[PDB]
């Protein structure tokens, strides 16, 4: 029970933090290196 | 005659061949029956 | 190893050696291991046959033992087509 | 009766090894690519 | 390969699991980074 102003504090900005994300970030993780003409992500060995 | 003998109307997909992988080839034997080499007839068939 | 001479011929539009026996072992076994060694070993003796077949009859085409063990030896020595990396390709060649 | 088990699993690889074992054949484990070709050819020597 | 007798010579590393677009690589035995060798090893690993 004691943690409830807690809690509604970390919901408040865990919202405010994802509603900055969602307006500077919104969208740009969409491009990465295919090969030329061919739809394989190019990586290295251990690369993500 | 020195290529292979062909099985169905190829296909093959570029948008997911790497450039450098060295994608293998064949080892199927050169069988290309008598009736396939001619044009067949009824008496033909009797000679085979 | 050994470093032949390979002289040009016909009936092989290729260079060959018709003084010894070439190998051809599979990419992924090692060239060494204690399996391998011994059929080099012991196959040493096919190149007297090899030579004596080809010095009957001059019109012998490749004269070939491909072991169990994937192990192949034939004469004449010819340098394969498909080395494993000296091309980009590889060579995915296996006797048995 | 040869009997291939393929793959990585944490089955029970008993009764095909009985199979195997009973009916004059052989058997052999799968567990990767790796392995395709060398094991999918040695049946031969069972048949010699 | 089970045996560092047995790790040697080159082997195939298949891309996307696709038995048709194949690499070559050297295999080597390799020791772990954190081990158990010893008690200076061993606390190491127990540390992280």
């Amino acid at each position: 029970l004691p943690l409830f102003h807690i809690a509604l504090l970390v919901l408040f900005m865990v919202i405010i933090y994802a509603i900055i994300g969602l307006e500077l970030f919104k969208g740009k993780m969409h491009k990465t290196c295919y090969y030329i003409g061919t739809d394989i992500v190019a990586t290295v060995e251990n690369e993500k | 005659q020195p290529k292979p003998i062909g099985v169905g109307i190829p296909t093959i997909n570029l948008r997911k061949r790497r450039p450098n992988v060295q994608n293998p080839k064949s080892q199927e034997p050169v069988t290309l029956d008598f009736l396939d080499a001619e044009l067949e007839n009824d008496i033909k068939v009797e000679i085979r | 190893r050994i470093k032949p001479v390979f002289i040009d011929d016909a009936n092989f539009r290729r260079q060959v050696s018709y003084q010894h026996a070439a190998v051809h072992i599979p990419t992924d076994i090692y060239e060494g291991s204690t399996i391998v060694l011994n059929e080099l070993n012991w196959t040493s003796a096919l190149d007297d046959v090899f030579k004596k077949n080809r010095e009957e009859d001059p019109s012998l085409l490749w004269q070939v033992f491909g072991s169990a063990t994937g192990l192949a030896r034939y004469y004449p020595a010819s340098p394969w087509v498909d080395n494993s990396r000296t091309p980009n390709k590889i060579d995915l060649y296996d006797v048995r | 009766v040869f009997t291939f088990s393929v793959g990585q699993h944490n089955y029970d690889r008993g009764p095909i090894q009985w199979m195997a074992c009973e009916n004059k054949g052989y058997y052999y484990e799968i567990p990767s690519i790796g392995a395709i070709r060398i094991n999918t050819q040695e049946y031969l020597d069972v048949l010699g | 390969k089970m045996t560092e007798e047995e790790c040697r010579g080159y082997y195939y590393v298949y891309k996307d699991g696709d038995p048709t677009q194949m690499e070559l690589r050297p295999r080597q035995w390799i020791h772990n980074d954190f081990h158990f060798d010893n008690v200076l090893s061993a606390m190491m690993s127990l540390f992280t």
